[PDB]
């Protein structure tokens, strides 16, 4: 009786897992019942892990001794398992169910369902609900390979979240979208919507993230690279520490491609770290042959892991490559060195001729690369004289930027002290 | 806190320098004595 | 301490499969001595399948049977002791067990009975002894984290009460650790904190210990602690007059006479390669050396005739352009250069504007750490 031992363990554990179900639902009281706003976050923010337990029985049962107010609706979940918030919690529950189990049909329907009972309910302590049934919904389709229905869905229940001034849906609903868009490589449409609207500057980290690295994608295609850089570097900081691998891992791919393209070159640190060496080799690569200035190895590098880069989606931006390679060893050049002769740039950057030296190295000023002049009545590209930056109002500025976060923070930490009475 | 399932997923610190030379400082110092 | 085994063995087989030396007849030859002296069986195996060689079954049986019969005795007294002796003799039989196993070479069944050993025993000394053993094995086969493990082991058996002989064997192999996970700064640290108690004449000798702990104090220590503590060193500077090509290299950096520098560079480069626990280090360490050197020469100066520059180093001017691009490309050094009229100017930061760059720096990093705390803790 192995199996029946094991299984008694399991169930023990069940009442266990069904203990913390009620302690979240609790929570969820504390909140709606007591009225009192957030909590749901608190009673929520074991969702993953839970969902990890998740087991058929045990649903089986909570579907039978839950609903206290049974409205009959329990059938719709009854058949193919075989409040105002704490239903929404428990559907959203049964679609996660139904998700780890393969079977996007009835979940697409239920999850429809949960979709128009919280459109009804024009509740304000539900709409963080709402944005993780939006969330799976999106799943849900994505497992589904509509993502298409779902762009007007969301859409609409995006001009409701922000119409309620709502902070939670409103960011959830603006992500998903946009990572619709980006599924289907709309990357017009998705400017102009990020371009028109606004993202709450008080949004959970975990959004910030995501809506970090598709802005900075947008950023990065449409050939705006600095703040392209910028957003994808904030998105990583932003990221969470112990989890999210395979974002971690996309965040670091189109950071490496992006910063090769600014002329750069990235970090080795990426490529140590355990956790990415083998996602991120094809662009060790890479970034070899970038540096290098090799444009056979380039090639090689191309033809031997072109599916990867056609998969994690790079495949332009590793053409628009091969133009800041020769801009990457033109700025190594520009950055050891202060008066470089013109056919001595030819070579050392792999050119043909002073004219061609000419051209490329104006056309690098001009995109601010490498910041130096230039003199063709004796042939040489003098830099810049590097001034004391500290006789400029350079410190001041950096210290401006710095003292008024500090001051941002202080006020932000002093507010939130909330206390109960 | 959630983990982003939408996403599918030596001892050295080195730091470049894995370049290809004609060793490091061997026959490049010879050949340059030789030359000079 | 015994040695368990020879590094020199490790010193031979590595030479052997650098492939400059695979056809070095006198290397295999001593290799090959060393091989039959001690009956190292499941070695001479690992070697001759490893490195494609006709294997000699007329001595290799004759090996094996005495592997056998000396195992056969070793076990048999252990089992005497066992049912007639106590603990104190079922340690020692159990203790030359392992011994004989380690010198054999059979990894695991000398990591065994190590381990059963320790298992049993209580004496500090003694624990600490297989410890050591445990140490050089994982020296021996280069295995990080059978190194490191015993590693903390002996550290925690040390401080849990010891003694300062085997504080001292420590800090060698903590030494020659480092050298193998490129820690040049704890190397030299732990190398010129026991140079003048060269106690481990099984790991090397005392001229190859002297010999190293220069190199790692090269690379690792500032202009003032090196005259302090390595050129002002009485047994450092003691061994120097036995090694000259290492006094040469050493007092060229420190009197600022750099083309004698690069020579003695390169001869250092060619040992350190054959060498087996600098063998992936060569290419740092002269990469390392070369930025030390060119930092010291324009540490003084703030435009560097590239031609002077050239002679001071005993090459040319297209070498010195092509290596100082390198340079401060990476970032390493602080000069740029003008080749129009071949001049390399020195952009050292003052003081103030490093301390600002310093201050940008750390407190960036400290920003980004409040600034995460502070948005996951306020919501």
């Amino acid at each position: 009786t192995a199996a029946a031992a094991a299984e008694h363990s399991q169930r023990e554990l069940d009442t266990v897992t069904l203990e913390d179900i009620k302690e979240h639902v609790k929570q969820l009281e504390k909140a709606v019942s007591g009225k009192e706003p957030r909590f749901v976050l608190r009673a929520l923010r074991m969702l993953p892990s839970t969902s990890r337990r998740l087991n058929h029985y045990v649903l089986y049962k909570a579907v039978q001794g839950f609903f206290t107010s049974n409205n009959a609706t329990r059938d719709f979940l009854l058949p193919f398992l075989e409040l105002p918030e704490v239903e929404a919690y428990l559907q959203l529950l049964v679609v996660i169910f139904m998700m780890n189990s393969k079977r996007y049909k009835e979940a697409q329907k239920i999850s429809d369902d949960l979709m128009q009972k919280i459109s009804t309910q024009n509740r304000r302590a539900l709409d963080l609900v709402a944005a993780k049934c939006y969330y799976y919904h999106a799943r849900v389709y994505e497992f589904l390979d509509k993502l298409d229905v779902v762009r007007s869905f969301l859409h609409a229940r995006l001009r409701t979240a922000t119409l309620r001034h709502d902070a939670d849906g409103q960011a959830t609903l603006l992500n998903l979208l946009l990572r619709n868009y980006l599924h289907y490589s709309l990357y017009d449409q998705a400017e102009k919507l990020v371009s028109k609207s606004v993202f709450p500057e008080q949004a959970n980290n975990n959004e910030w993230a995501r809506y970090l690295y598709y802005t900075g994608r947008i950023k990065a295609i449409q050939l705006e690279y600095s703040e392209a850089r910028r957003t994808m570097t904030n998105a990583l900081r932003k990221a969470p520490q112990h989890t999210a691998v395979g974002f971690k891992q996309t965040v670091h791919k189109l950071l490496i491609v992006v910063e090769l393209l600014l002329g750069e070159i990235p970090d080795r640190l990426q490529f140590r770290q355990p956790s990415l060496k083998r996602s991120l080799m094809p662009y060790f690569l890479l970034t070899q042959a970038v540096r290098t200035g090799n444009l056979a190895k380039f090639n090689q590098v191309l033809d031997q892991f072109g599916e990867k880069f056609q998969a994690d989606g790079t495949y332009t931006l590793i053409i628009r490559l091969r133009h800041n390679v020769i801009k990457t060893g033109v700025r190594m050049i520009s950055l050891s060195y202060s008066r470089i002769s013109l056919a001595d740039i030819a070579q050392k950057l792999q050119l043909d001729s002073p004219e061609d030296a000419e051209f490329i190295v104006a056309k690098a000023i001009r995109d601010g690369v490498i910041e130096a002049s230039i003199n063709h009545e004796k042939g040489y590209v003098q830099s810049k004289e590097m001034i004391d930056i500290y006789s400029t109002r350079e410190p001041q500025l950096a210290f401006h930027q710095r003292i008024s976060f500090c001051l941002d923070i202080h006020n932000m930490s002093v507010k939130a002290m909330r206390f109960p009475p | 806190d959630d983990e982003f399932e939408e996403f599918p997923a030596h001892v050295w610190e080195d730091n470049w320098d894995d370049d290809n030379v004609e060793d490091d400082f061997s026959n490049q110092l010879r050949a340059e004595l030789e030359k000079h | 301490l015994p040695k368990n085994p020879d590094l020199r063995i490790a010193q031979l087989r590595f030479l052997l499969s650098l492939p400059e030396h695979r056809g070095d007849a006198a290397v295999r030859d001593e290799l090959m001595a060393a091989v039959r002296d001690n009956n190292m069986a499941p070695y001479y195996e690992a070697l001759c399948k490893s490195l494609d060689w006709q294997i000699d079954v007329d001595l290799l049986n004759k090996m094996k049977k005495a592997n056998e019969d000396e195992l056969k005795r070793l076990d048999e007294e252990l089992e005497d002791a066992e049912k007639n002796l106590g603990e104190s003799e079922i340690r020692d039989a159990m203790m030359a067990k392992a011994e004989y196993l380690c010198r054999i070479g059979d990894k695991e069944g000398a990591l065994t009975a190590f381990r059963k050993t320790y298992d049993k025993t209580v004496a500090l000394g003694h624990r600490l002894d297989i410890v050591f053993y445990l140490l050089r094995i994982g020296l021996f086969y280069m295995d990080n984290d059978l190194i490191t493990r015993n590693t903390e082991k002996a550290k925690s058996l040390i401080e849990e009460g010891g003694d300062w002989d085997r504080r001292n064997r420590l800090k060698v192999y903590q030494g020659l650790y480092c050298v193998a996970i490129r820690d040049f700064k704890q190397a030299a640290e732990l190398f010129l904190d026991t140079v003048s108690t060269f106690t481990s004449y099984e790991l090397m000798d005392y001229k190859t210990f002297v010999t190293y702990t220069v190199y790692v104090s090269m690379i690792a220590l500032e202009r003032p602690d090196l005259r302090e503590k390595v050129i002002k060193g009485a047994e450092i500077l003691e061994v120097l007059h036995s090694l000259p090509a290492v006094r040469q290299y050493l007092f060229s950096l420190y009197e600022c006479r750099y083309s004698v520098f690069f020579q003695s560079l390169a001869v250092v480069e060619q040992e350190m390669k054959k060498d087996w626990l600098f063998a992936p280090h060569y290419r740092y360490y002269v990469r390392e050396m070369r930025i030390h050197a060119y930092s010291q020469l324009l540490e003084s100066y703030r435009s560097l005739t590239l031609g002077y520059m050239a002679e001071a180093f005993g090459v040319g001017v297209e070498f010195i352009d092509q290596e100082l691009s390198r340079f401060i490309a990476a970032g390493r050094l602080h000069c740029k250069i003008d080749k129009v009229n071949e001049i390399v100017e020195t952009n050292r930061p003052d003081s103030k504007n490093w301390q600002y760059q310093e201050t940008i720096k750390k407190g960036d990093l400290l920003l980004n750490r409040v600034q995460k705390l502070s948005r996951v803790i306020n919501m």
